[PDB]
C-alpha cells in the first residue's frame, strides 16, 4: 500500500488539490480488492482536501467549520480496528499517520478560531496585538513537534511556517506600535525570507490578505522610521524606495505641502533613547519632561519656531476629541495665526498639520485627506477584509 | 756601660704637633752646611740655621705633613726640599738662593714614610714612599714630572725604608715588618721577608748604610740596625748566604727612634736610639753603650751633622719636648767610648817600653809616673 | 776674664742622685764617700777589667739612723800612724717633733783583722746627743806627749768647736775641753763654716785659719809643744766664708772664698800678716762660689786654684810668678780655663780613683757625682816627651 | 746782776750773734726785750774752746745763770759753723766756678773733710737748735748702694731743694781729698748734700733769716746735710731741719736700714740653703724678723712697705732672690697643669660636663699622635656644595655613632664640623679628632699615657677596628639605593667608583656588579627600541631616569639576607643593543662595618628580565607604527595586526545581533558597497589580488583604541563581522555602523 502512498500529502503541500481530490475519490478503483481499512483514511483525507480548501478561502460569511472539521474526527480516531487485515505493522502505520493529523485538525480550528476572534474584533479603535500573540503562543507550544514523521513534511512545516509568519507579523504588529526600531526591522525579514520561499513558489484569501497586511506594515514602517533612514542615505535617492510601496505617506504629504503649501507638519507620539538602534546597556535615561512628547516625523522645515506649547496644550486640553480615533481637532492661536489640524490615527501616534494661514473650519479636502490617512493606519481594512 | 752628662745645648722655640717622621736635617741652600727641617701637622715647615732660636725661614704648603726630606731628587745636581702631605700632595721648594713652593703633583693617599735614593744602580735618584696600608710605591722624575713605578703589597705594617749595599754590591731597599722582621723589595726597573720571640704586633724600626771606614761614605755598607718598641736592639751584617749577628742588646725602655752618628770622629758610625722618657743610647760596633738621660718626655728624635756655631759642621743630637722646645746638643763629641786610664793607654805604644828599658812592678811604675807628672824637677 | 786655653778635662762617669746633697757630703776613704741628705750614702770606686776600667757605685747602709732622720755632715780619717784604724763620723738630726734632736754617730771597728773593713765599720755605732745644731765635722792631728793623735772638731750652733778625743782605756770617744789642745779656737762670735789647720812638716808649729758667717776671718800662728799662740791676724769681710785654705806658693799664703765677694789670696803671712792681697779677676760673675780646691792641675809642679760656683762653673786659675819679669803683671793670678756643668756644683775632691798616678777630679753637684779625667791623649804624650828629655839628659849632660 | 765773759775773736760778730742768740734765746725763754721763765738782758762791753770760752759781756737782772750762759755758748757755736764753714765752697771761665760749686768734679773743700764733722758733732754735748745723730750696723756692706739710692729719693721727696753728692775716699789717699771696691777693705763715704738757692739769698727749715733790718746783714741761716759712713756704721748729721720733720727723717732712715737688714736676713737664709744647710739658718731665726713676714715683698722693691726647703732638690739682693721668685713660679705652673689632667682622667675613667676649647687644646698638646687614616669622598664632581656638604655631614654622623657602638663617648666642646670622642682606660686616655677638609675625610688618634705596655699594646686594637674603607664603601652603596627608590649622571659616578675600588674590602656588606648585555634587535633599531621602551616603562614595571640627555632604567625589590636589589640599565652597529646594567646589594640589619653568591644569583634574574623585556615586549614597539599606517603589502600588513590582537564577534556584545550571522553572503557584498559610497574617508578598501578575501575597516574620529572590521570571502562561503580591540566609547562606534547594517536590509524588503 506504501507504493501508492507516495504522492499522498506530499502532492498536497502545494496549493494543487486536484490530484488528491480525484485520487481519493477513485480510491475504490485505485485499491481494487485490497484491505478495506485504507479506504476510510482515503475518504477522510478527501474530505480533508475540501476542509483545507474552505479554510484557505476563509470565507464563512452550514456556516463556520467549527466542529464541521471534527466531522473528520471519527475517522481520525478509528482508522484502525486493531479479506482480513494483517494488523499492526504497515497497517497500523495508518494509525501512526492519523495521530499526526489529529492535532492538525485540532489546532486548525484553533487557528481558524483566532482568525474568528480577529474577525469578530474587526472594529473599535485599538486592536491589542500583544494580547493576540499571548493568546497565540499556547497553540503552537502544544502543537510543537508531535506529528513529526517523514511523510507529513510539506504541510507540517507549511502550517507552522504559516502561523510562523503570522507570529512574525502579529508580534511585529505589536512592536511597531511601541517604537521598536530594530525588533520590528527583523521580524518581517524572518517572515519575508519564508514568505517568498513559500508564497512566491507556486491564491486563496489568506495569501492576498497576508500580503495586504505586510505591505501596509511596510508602508507605515517606512513612515514612522523616516528620519533615521533619511539621514544615512542619499539626498534624493530614498524617494524611489519610498515610491515602490503602497500608501507611501512621505510622498502623499509632499503633494499637500507643495500644492497648498503646508508650511508645517509633524508627527507627535506621547511617551526610550531616541532615533536609531541603541545597545540595551547604553545610557537609557527616562522619558520625562514638559517637552517629552517627540515630533519624530516632521517633513517640511524644522519643527515650528516658537509655537510648540500648543502642540501638547490642544492635545491634553482637547483629549476628549482625539481619543475617539474618529475625528479631528482644530484651534486658532490669536497671535501665531496657526490653525492646527491634529488627528489621532493610532493609540499613541498623532498627526498635527499646523497652518500659518487662515483656514476657518470648512477645509473639507484636507479633512478627507486626513480621513484617508487614518483609514489606512488604524488597521481598519486589513481586519475588515478577513473574508471576501 | 757608662753614663755621661752633656751640657752645651741650644733651645729652639717650636709650637705645634708632629709625627715622629716629620723631622730631618740637611743643606737646603747648598752651602755645605746642614740646617734643621721640621714640619708640623698645621701645614707649615720651619728651617733652623746657625744657633738662632727663631726659624731661618717659613715655607707654607697645603694639607697635613707626614714626611719631609732633603735630597737630590730631580737629578739636576742641587739638593731639594721635598714635603709630602697626608692626603695626596707633594711639594718641592727650591730653597737655594711665606715661601710658596714651585711644584705640586698629586700622589696616592695614606703616605707614611719617605726616602730618596738610587735603588737600582741607574745613576738617577728616585723617591720611595711607604703607606699606612702595607703598600710601598716607587717613583722617578722623568724629564718635567714625576711618573710612577713598581708597587709592592705587604702584610705587616711598614715603619722605615732604607737603602743599603746588597750582597753582590748593589743597592737594595729594605722595609720594616712587625715582630723584629724586615723585607727586601725586589728591584724596580716580589717581596722577600726575613725574621730575626716577642709579640707579633711589636713595632719595629730599621736603619741601614752604616759607615765602617774613613772616607768610604761614597760607596760602602753591609751593616744595618734594628730596634723594637719593647726595647731590644740588634746589629746585623749583610753577607751573602745569611745575615751575620753582630750584637743584641736588651733594654727596659720603649724605643721608638733609630739613627746613626759619628761622635768619636774615627770614620766609623755609632747607632743612636731614643725612648719616650728621654733615655738615649749610643752604641759602637763592639757593644759599648753610653747612656744620656735627658730628664724629659720626648716626642721626636734626630741625630746628625749640623752647623751650630762659627759656621762649621759638628755632630748633633736633637730632641723635641712636650714643653714646646727643641734641644740641640752639639758638643757631644767623645774622646773615646770605653773607660781607661793612663797606664793601660801607655802600655800599647812600644816607645814607652823602649824608654823604660833605656831608663832601666806596677807600684814602681806608678811612682815613676807620679814623679814625672807632678815633680818634673 | 778670658780663658787662655781649652779645658783638658774629659768626663768619664756620672752617677745620678735620687736626692740632693750638701757641701759636707764629700769624704775620703783609694775610695770616696758621698752622702745624700735623706740618709743614703754611696761609696765610689773603679774596677779593673783586663784592659779597661769600670766605675762602681755601691750604696752603704749604716745602722743607728732612723728612716725619718736627715744627715747634715759627714767626715772620716785614718787613725794616727802608731795605731791602725779607719774612723767615720756622721752628724744627723732626728725629726722628733717640731724641734729636731741633733745626734752624732762615730764608727770604728775595734776588732782586729777587719779594722779597715767598711762592712764591719758599718755597724760599730756610738750614739751621742749634741745640745746644738752641728755644722761641720773636721779632723786634725796634734803632737801630744811624744806621739801624734788625731782628734775630731765639730762646729755647733753654740759658737764653739767641740773636741772629741778617744780613750786608750774603755775605747770610746768622749768630748774633751777644746782649750787643752787648741788654744786658738776660743771666744767666737759667729758659727764657723769652714776651718783649716795646717801643720808644718818636721816642725812643732802650725797655722790655723777659720771663717764665719759674718765675714770674720781669723788666722793664728801656734807652736805645738809650748801650746802657745805666736801671732793673731783678723779681717772682716762680707758674706759667709764658704772656704778657707792655707797653701804655699816659708812664704805661706791663704785663699778665702766668700759667697758674695771675689775669691782672694793673702800673701806672706809670716812676713806681712793679712795685708798683701791678690784678688782673682772676674771670678764673681758666675753666681756664688760654693766650693774650692788648691792642687796641681797642669802637671807643671806649681799650684793652681780651682773655684766651683753656683752658676755651674769650674774656673781654674794659674799664678803668673816673678820669673816672667813683667812688673805690670808680675806675681799675678790669671784665668787658665773654664768649664760648664748641668747642675750647681757643691763639692770637689782631688784623688787618684783609678790607680795610675793621675789625680781624678770628683765633682759633686745637685744631680750627682761627676768624675773628670785629664785628656788621656794630651797626657799620654807629656809622659813620653819628658821621658825622652830625661833619657838623653842621663848621659849627654851628666855622663 | 750777772755777767759772762766772751772772747774777742767775734769782735765784729756782735750784731750777728744777736741773731744767733735770739734763735737760741726764744726756745728756752718764751716771749729791751723781756722774757718769762722776769728776766731782762742788756749787751755790754768789756782753739775750738778758746774761741768760745764763756771782749763784750752781758748785763742782765733776774727777778738761770747757767741757762743764760748756755744760750750764749749755743749762739756762738751755731754761728761758728754758719759763718766759718757754711760759706765755704763745696768744691769757659764761668764753666768751672759754677762747676766747682756743684762739686761734680774737682775736690771738696777741707772744711767738709775733717773739721765740719767734728764741729757739728760738738753741738750735741752743748745744746743747740740744729743738730742730729743716728746709727745702724748692717749685717754686711752690700747695702751702701741699696741705701744711698733710696736715701737720695727720700731726701728729694721730703725736700727736693737738696742735691746729694757722693765723695768716696779713694783708698790709698787721705783726708782733705774727696773725689766725686776691694774685698776686706773698709770702704768710706761722705754722701753730703746742700740747697743751692741759699747763696746770694740769705717751712722746711727750723730757723729764721734773723733780721734783714737787724744791723743790715744776711744771717747765715743756710741749711746743710751730711751722711757719713765708716765701714758698717752710718751717722746722719742734720742742720736747721724742722724739729718734727728732722726727727721723722731720722726715723725713716733708721727704719729703712732696718728693712735693709731684714732683706740681708732672708738672703743669708737662701745662701745657707744653696750649700744645703736648711736646718741651720731658718726663717725668723732672729720689726721684720717676726713670724708674720711678707717673704715675697722683701725680695722685691727695697723699702719698708715651705720657705726652709724652697730650693731643696730643685746688688746681690736683686740677684739671688730674683731667681728664687722665678724658681717658685715653675711649680705654681706645673701643678696648675698637672691637676687639670688628673681631674679629667678621674672624671672620665669611672664616672661614665662640657670642657672648654683651651682644655682640649692642652690635652692635645700633652698627647702623642699615634695613628691616622684618610678616605676620599666620591660624590662631588670637583673631586673627580650643598649636595656634597649634606652628604658629608650624614657620613660624619653615621661614623660617629659607629664609633659609639664599641665604647666611645662624644666630647661636648663647651662654647667659649670637627667632632671629638673620648675613651678612658687604666693606661690612659684615647682621643679622636674627626674632621673633613677639601675632598678627603681624615681621622686622627691621640693618646695620653697615665705594666706600662698594657696601654700602648692595647691602643692598637682601637686602630685595628677603625674601618674607614669599608664604612665609606657601604655609605656609597647605600647612597645609591635611596636615589633609585627616590642630573648627577649615576652611571659615570658608578664607573668612577669601580675604578677607585675595583676589588673591595672584606669588611663591607654591600656589593655591586657591572655588566653589559647585547641584544639582537634585528628588525627594529636598538636606539629606537630603547626610546620606545623608555616611554612605556610603567607597563614594563620599570622606571626612567632623566640623567644632551640620557635615560636610565631602574628596578627594585627585597631579595632574601642581602635585602634590597637595585638595577640601573643604560644603552651593523645600528642593530646592536649594548645594554649596560648593574646590580646593587644593600644590608638592613647591619648599618656599620661589622667585623657574592646572592649577587650572582640576582644577576641571573636580572639578565633573564633583561632578555624578556626586549624579546617579548618588542612586538608592541613596531605595532605602534602599525596603528599609524592603518590610519591614513598593506593587505598583508593588515593580517599581521589581526595575528596578535583581541577580537570578539558581534554576537558577544548584543544577543539581538546574532541574526546578522545567519544570512546571505551576497548581502555583505551588497553591504560593502554602501559604506564605500557613504563614508569614503572612514572606510578603508582592502582586497586580495584575486579579490577572494576582501577586507574593510572603518576608522574612528576619536575612538582610536578600537576598530570595526568587515570580512567577506566568497570562495569558501565564509564571512564574519567582528570588532578588534587594540568600553563606553566603543558603543558610539557600534552606533554609526549598526544603522547601515539594517538600512541595507530595508533596501531588501522593498
Amino acid at each position: 500500500e506504501q507504493a501508492v502512498l507516495e504522492t499522498f500529502f506530499s502532492h498536497l503541500g502545494i496549493f494543487s488539490y486536484d490530484k488528491a481530490k480525484d485520487n481519493v475519490e477513485k480510491e475504490r478503483e485505485a485499491n481494487k480488492s485490497a484491505g478495506g481499512s485504507w479506504l476510510s483514511l482515503l475518504a477522510a483525507l478527501a474530505h480533508l482536501a475540501a476542509a483545507e480548501k474552505v479554510y484557505h478561502s476563509l470565507t464563512y460569511l452550514k456556516d463556520s467549520i467549527r466542529t464541521i472539521y471534527t466531522s473528520l474526527h471519527n475517522e481520525l480516531k478509528k482508522v484502525v480496528t486493531g479479506l482480513g487485515g494483517t494488523a499492526p505493522h504497515v497497517e497500523e502505520l495508518l494509525s501512526h499517520l492519523s495521530e499526526q493529523l489529529c492535532f492538525f485538525v485540532q489546532a486548525r480550528m484553533e487557528i481558524a478560531d483566532f482568525y474568528e476572534k480577529m474577525y469578530t474584533l474587526s472594529t473599535q479603535k485599538f486592536i491589542n496585538a500583544e494580547e493576540l500573540v499571548g493568546l497565540l503562543d499556547a497553540i503552537m507550544k502544544k502543537y510543537s513537534s508531535r506529528f513529526h514523521h517523514p511523510i507529513l513534511s510539506p504541510l507540517e512545516s507549511s502550517f507552522q511556517l504559516e502561523v510562523d509568519v503570522l507570529c512574525h507579523l502579529l508580534k511585529a504588529q505589536a512592536q511597531v506600535s511601541e517604537w521598536k526600531f530594530l525588533p520590528s526591522l527583523v521580524n518581517l525579514h524572518s517572515a519575508h525570507t519564508k514568505l517568498q520561499t513559500w508564497g512566491q513558489i507556486f491564491p486563496p484569501h489568506l495569501f492576498l490578505w497576508l500580503m495586504k497586511l505586510k505591505n501596509m506594515l511596510l508602508a507605515k514602517f517606512s513612515f514612522y522610521f523616516h528620519e533615521a533612514l533619511s539621514r544615512q542615505t542619499t539626498a534624493s535617492e530614498m524617494k524611489t524606495l519610498t515610491a515602490k510601496a503602497n500608501p507611501d505617506f512621505f510622498g502623499k504629504i509632499s503633494s499637500f505641502i507643495r500644492k497648498y503649501d503646508a508650511a508645517n507638519v509633524s508627527l507627535i507620539f506621547d511617551n526610550f533613547q531616541g532615533h536609531g538602534y541603541h545597545h540595551p546597556h547604553s545610557y537609557r535615561e527616562a522619558p520625562k519632561g514638559v517637552d517629552q512628547y517627540p515630533a519624530v516625523v516632521s517633513l517640511p522645515s524644522d519643527r515650528p519656531v516658537m509655537h510648540w506649547p500648543n502642540v501638547i496644550m490642544i492635545m491634553t486640553d482637547r483629549t476628549s476629541d482625539l481619543n475617539s480615533l474618529e475625528k479631528v481637532v482644530h484651534f486658532y492661536d490669536d497671535k501665531v495665526q496657526s490653525t492646527y489640524f491634529l488627528t489621532r490615527p493610532e493609540p499613541h501616534f498623532t498627526i498635527v498639520i499646523i497652518f500659518e494661514s487662515k483656514k476657518s473650519e470648512r477645509d473639507s479636502h484636507f479633512i478627507s485627506f486626513l480621513n484617508e490617512v487614518s483609514l489606512a493606519l488604524k488597521n481598519p481594512k486589513v481586519f475588515a477584509s478577513l473574508k471576501p | 756601660m757608662r753614663s755621661v752628662s752633656y751640657v752645651q745645648r741650644v733651645a729652639l722655640e717650636f709650637s705645634g704637633s708632629l709625627f715622629p717622621h716629620a723631622i730631618c736635617l740637611g743643606d737646603v741652600d747648598n752651602d755645605t752646611l746642614n740646617e734643621l727641617v721640621v714640619g708640623d701637622t698645621s701645614g707649615k715647615v720651619s728651617v733652623y740655621k746657625n744657633d738662632d732660636s727663631r726659624p731661618w725661614l717659613t715655607c707654607s704648603c697645603q694639607g697635613m705633613l707626614t714626611c719631609v726630606g732633603v735630597g737630590d731628587v730631580c737629578n739636576k745636581g742641587k739638593n731639594l726640599l721635598v714635603a709630602v702631605s697626608a692626603e695626596g700632595w707633594f711639594h718641592l721648594f727650591d730653597l737655594t738662593p711665606e715661601q710658596r713652593p714651585v711644584f705640586k703633583q698629586h700622589i696616592p693617599a695614606n703616605t707614611k714614610v719617605m726616602l730618596i735614593s738610587d735603588i737600582d744602580g741607574d745613576g738617577c735618584r728616585e723617591l720611595v714612599v711607604g703607606y699606612t696600608d702595607r703598600v710601598v710605591r716607587a717613583f722617578r722624575w722623568e724629564e718635567g714630572q714625576l711618573v710612577s713605578l713598581k708597587k709592592w703589597m705587604l702584610e705587616g705594617q711598614v715603619d722605615s725604608l732604607s737603602v743599603t749595599l746588597g750582597p753582590l754590591g748593589l743597592p737594595e731597599l729594605m722595609v720594616s715588618q712587625p715582630g723584629c722582621a724586615y723585607a727586601i723589595l725586589l728591584c724596580t726597573w716580589d717581596v722577600v721577608l726575613h725574621q730575626t720571640i716577642h709579640n707579633k704586633n711589636v713595632s719595629t724600626h730599621l736603619i741601614g748604610n752604616i759607615k765602617q771606614g774613613h772616607g768610604t761614605e761614597s760607596s760602602g755598607s753591609g751593616l744595618f740596625a734594628l730596634c723594637t718598641l719593647d726595647g731590644t736592639l740588634k746589629l746585623m751584617e749583610e753577607m751573602e748566604e745569611a745575615d751575620k749577628l753582630l750584637w743584641s742588646v736588651q733594654v727596659d725602655h720603649q724605643l721608638f727612634a733609630l739613627e746613626k752618628l759619628d761622635v768619636t770622629g774615627n770614620g766609623h758610625e755609632e747607632v743612636v736610639a731614643c725612648a719616650w722618657d728621654g733615655q738615649t743610647y749610643i752604641i759602637d760596633h763592639n757593644r759599648t753603650v753610653v747612656r744620656f738621660q735627658v730628664d724629659e718626655n720626648i716626642r721626636a728624635f734626630c741625630a746628625g751633622l749640623y752647623a751650630c756655631k762659627e759656621g762649621r759642621n759638628s755632630p748633633c743630637l736633637v730632641y723635641v719636648t712636650f714643653n714646646q722646645k727643641i734641644y740641640v746638643y752639639w758638643e757631644v763629641q767623645l774622646e773615646r767610648m770605653e773607660s781607661t786610664n793612663l797606664v793601660k793607654l801607655l802600655e800599647t805604644k812600644p816607645e814607652y817600653h823602649s824608654l823604660l828599658q833605656e831608663l832601666g812592678d806596677l807600684p814602681v811604675t806608678r811612682a815613676l809616673l807620679h814623679q814625672t807628672l807632678y815633680h818634673p824637677d | 776674664a778670658v780663658a787662655a786655653g781649652p779645658c783638658p778635662l774629659r768626663e768619664d762617669s756620672f752617677t745620678r742622685f735620687s736626692s740632693q746633697s750638701n757641701v759636707y757630703g764629700l769624704a775620703g776613704g783609694g775610695e770616696l764617700l758621698a752622702a745624700t741628705l735623706k740618709g743614703k750614702v754611696l761609696g765610689f770606686r773603679y774596677q779593673d777589667l783586663r784592659q779597661k776600667i769600670r766605675p762602681v757605685a755601691k750604696e752603704l747602709q749604716f745602722n743607728y739612723i732612723p728612716v725619718d732622720a736627715e744627715i747634715v755632715s759627714i767626715d772620716t780619717f785614718n787613725k794616727s800612724p802608731p795605731k791602725r784604724g779607719l774612723v767615720v763620723g756622721i752628724t744627723f738630726i732626728k725629726d722628733s717633733g717640731d724641734k729636731g734632736s741633733p745626734f752624732l754617730n762615730i764608727y770604728c771597728d775595734y776588732e782586729p783583722g777587719s779594722e779597715y773593713n767598711l762592712d764591719s765599720i758599718a755597724q760599730s755605732c756610738l750614739n751621742l746627743e749634741l745640745q746644738f745644731t752641728p755644722f761641720q765635722l773636721c779632723h786634725a792631728e796634734v803632737q801630744v806627749g811624744d806621739q801624734l793623735e788625731t782628734v775630731f772638731l765639730l762646729s755647733g750652733n753654740d759658737p764653739a768647736i767641740h773636741l772629741y778625743k778617744e780613750n786608750e782605756g774603755l775605747h770610746q770617744f768622749e768630748e774633751q775641753p777644746v782649750e787643752n789642745l787648741f788654744p786658738e779656737l776660743t771666744n767666737l762670735t759667729s758659727s764657723v763654716l769652714w776651718l783649716d789647720v795646717h801643720n808644718f812638716p818636721g816642725t812643732s808649729r802650725r797655722l790655723s785659719a777659720l771663717g764665719c758667717q759674718s765675714g770674720y776671718v781669723r788666722v793664728a800662728h801656734v807652736d805645738q809643744r809650748s801650746r802657745e799662740v805666736l801671732q793673731m791676724w783678723s779681717v772682716l769681710q762680707d758674706g759667709p766664708i764658704s772656704r778657707v785654705i792655707v797653701f804655699s806658693l816659708d812664704e805661706y799664703s791663704v785663699l778665702v772664698a766668700s759667697m758674695l765677694e771675689p775669691a782672694v789670696v793673702y800673701r806672706d803671712l809670716l812676713n806681712r800678716g793679712l795685708e798683701d792681697q791678690l784678688l782673682l779677676p772676674g771670678s764673681d760673675q758666675f753666681d756664688s762660689v760654693l766650693c774650692s780646691l788648691v792642687t796641681d792641675v797642669d802637671l807643671d809642679g806649681r799650684p793652681e786654684v780651682l773655684v766651683a760656683t753656683y752658676g755651674q762653673e769650674l774656673l781654674c786659675y794659674k799664678y803668673r810668678g816673678p820669673e816672667s819679669g813683667l812688673p805690670e803683671a808680675q806675681h799675678g793670678f790669671h784665668l787658665l780655663w773654664q768649664r760648664s756643668f748641668s747642675s750647681p756644683l757643691l763639692a770637689m775632691a782631688h784623688v787618684d780613683l783609678t790607680g795610675d798616678g793621675l789625680q781624678e777630679l770628683a765633682v759633686v753637684s745637685l744631680k750627682g757625682v761627676h768624675i773628670l779625667q785629664h785628656s788621656l791623649i794630651q797626657a799620654s804624650e807629656l809622659v813620653l816627651t819628658r821621658l825622652r828629655h830625661q833619657v838623653e839628659q842621663r848621659r849627654r849632660r851628666l855622663q | 746782776v750777772l755777767h759772762l765773759a766772751l772772747p774777742t775773736s767775734c769782735r765784729p760778730w756782735l750784731p750777728a750773734l744777736a741773731w744767733y742768740l735770739r734763735q737760741n734765746l726764744l726756745i728756752f725763754l718764751h716771749s729791751l726785750d723781756i722774757y718769762l721763765y722776769c728776766i731782762t738782758l742788756a749787751f755790754v762791753d768789756e782753739e775750738f774752746e778758746q774761741l768760745t770760752q764763756v771782749a763784750p759781756r752781758l748785763r742782765l737782772d733776774v727777778w738761770l745763770e747757767e741757762k743764760l750762759r748756755g744760750a750764749a755758748r749755743q749762739a756762738l757755736a751755731d754761728a761758728i759753723i754758719e759763718l766759718q764753714l757754711l760759706p765755704a765752697s763745696l768744691c769757659r771761665q764761668k764753666r768751672r766756678t759754677t762747676q766747682l760749686e756743684e762739686g761734680e768734679v774737682g775736690t771738696l773743700h777741707p772744711v767738709f773733710a775733717r773739721v765740719a764733722q767734728r764741729w757739728m758733732e760738738f753741738m750735741v754735748q752743748i745744746g743747740c737748735a740744729s743738730v742730729s745723730r743716728s746709727s745702724a750696723h748692717m749685717v754686711s756692706r752690700f747695702l751702701l748702694p741699696s741705701i744711698l739710692s733710696e736715701f737720695t729719693a727720700l731726701v728729694t721727696s721730703m725736700a727736693g731743694d737738696t742735691s746729694v753728692r757722693i765723695f768716696e775716699q779713694h783708698l790709698g789717699s787721705e783726708p782733705e781729698i774727696f773725689g766725686p771696691p776691694r774685698p776686706a777693705a773698709e770702704r768710706h763715704l761722705l754722701l753730703l748734700g746742700r740747697n743751692f738757692l741759699q747763696w746770694r739769698r740769705p717751712a722746711m727749715q727750723r730757723f729764721e733769716p734773723g733780721g734783714d733790718g737787724s744791723s743790715g746783714r744776711n744771717a747765715p741761716r743756710q741749711r746743710l746735710l751730711l751722711l757719713e759712713v765708716v765701714d758698717k756704721k752710718l751717722q746722719l748729721l742734720t742742720y736747721n731741719w724742722a724739729p718734727d720733720l728732722g726727727a721723722a727723717l731720722g726715723r725713716a732712715l733708721v727704719r729703712l736700714v732696718q728693712w735693709q737688714n731684714a732683706r740681708a736676713h732672708l738672703i743669708f737664709c737662701l745662701l745657707s740653703q744653696k750649700l744645703g744647710l736648711f736646718h741651720h739658718y731658718g726663717q725668723l731665726d732672729f720689726p721684720f724678723l717676726l713670724p708674720t713676714m711678707e717673704v715675697e715683698t722683701l725680695i722685691r722693691s727695697a723699702s719698708p712697705p715651705p720657705f726652709d726647703e724652697a730650693l731643696r732638690d730643685i746688688d746681690p739682693v736683686t740677684y739671688h732672690g730674683q731667681q728664687f721668685l722665678e724658681i717658685k713660679m715653675a711649680e705654681r705652673r706645673e701643678l696648675e697643669r698637672q691637676m687639670k689632667m688628673e681631674n679629667l682622667f678621674v672624671t672620665w675613667q669611672q664616672r661614665s660636663m662640657p670642657i672648654s676649647a683651651g682644655e682640649l687644646e692642652t690635652l692635645k698638646q700633652s698627647s702623642r699622635l699615634v695613628h691616622y687614616c684618610a678616605t676620599a669622598m666620591l660624590f662631588d664632581p670637583a673631586a673627580w656644595e650643598p649636595w656634597l656638604k649634606e652628604l658629608s655631614l650624614a657620613f660624619l654622623q653615621q661614623y660617629v655613632q659607629y664609633l659609639q657602638s664599641i665604647g666611645f663617648v662624644l666630647v661636648p666642646l663647651r662654647p667659649p664640623t670637627t667632632y671629638h670622642l673620648q675613651r678612658a682606660l687604666p693606661g690612659g686616655i684615647i682621643l679622636m679628632e674627626l674632621a673633613f677638609q677639601g675632598c678627603y675625610f681624615c681621622v686622627k688618634q691621640f693618646a695620653l699615657e697615665c705594666l706600662s705596655m698594657l696601654f700602648t699594646e692595647e691602643c692598637d686594637k682601637v686602630r685595628d677596628l677603625m674601618h674607614v674603607h669599608s664604612f665609606s664603601y657601604d655609605f656609597h652603596l647605600r647612597l645609591v639605593h635611596q636615589h633609585v627608590l627616590g642630573g648627577y649622571h649615576l652611571t659615570t659616578f658608578l664607573r668612577h667608583f669601580l675604578a677607585h675600588h675595583p676589588d673591595g674590602p672584606h669588611f663591607g656588606r654591600n656589593h655591586i656588579y657591572q655588566g653589559t648585555l647585547e641584544l639582537p634587535t634585528p628588525l627594529i633599531a636598538a636606539h629606537q627600541l630603547y626610546n620606545y621602551v623608555a616611554d612605556h616603562a610603567s607597563s614594563y614595571h620599570m622606571k626612567p631616569l632623566r640623567m644632551h640627555n640620557e635615560y636610565a632604567l631602574v628596578s627594585a625589590w627585597h631579595s632574601s639576607d642581602d635585602f634590597d636589589v637595585s638595577l640601573l640599565v643604560c644603552h651593523a652597529e645600528r642593530h646592536v643593543l649594548r645594554l649596560q646594567f648593574f646590580v646593587v646589594l644593600t644590608s638592613q640589619r647591619e648599618l656599620f662595618p661589622r667585623l657574592f653568591p646572592p649577587l650572582a644569583a640576582e644577576v641571573g634574574m636580572a639578565r633573564a628580565r633583561l632578555a624578556q623585556l626586549v624579546r617579548l615586549a618588542g612586538g608592541h614597539c613596531r605595532r605602534d607604527t602599525l596603528w599609524k599606517r592603518l590610519f591614513l603589502l598593506a593587505l598583508a600588513e593588515l593580517e599581521e595586526l589581526l595575528e596578535a590582537v583581541h577580537a570578539k564577534s558581534i554576537g558577544d556584545i548584543d544577543p539581538q545581533l546574532d541574526c546578522f550571522l545567519s544570512m546571505t553572503v551576497s548581502w555583505y557584498q551588497s553591504l560593502i558597497k554602501v559604506l564605500l559610497s557613504r563614508f569614503p574617508q572612514s572606510c578603508r578598501h582592502f582586497q586580495s589580488p584575486d579579490l577572494g578575501t576582501q577586507y574593510l575597516v572603518v576608522l574612528n574620529q576619536k575612538f582610536t583604541d578600537c576598530f570595526v572590521l568587515v570580512f567577506l570571502d566568497s570562495h569558501l562561503g565564509k564571512t564574519s563581522l567582528t570588532v578588534v580591540f587594540r568600553l563606553v566609547s566603543t558603543y558610539h562606534h557600534l552606533e554609526s555602523v549598526i544603522n547601515t547594517a539594517c538600512f541595507t536590509l530595508w533596501t531588501r524588503l522593498l
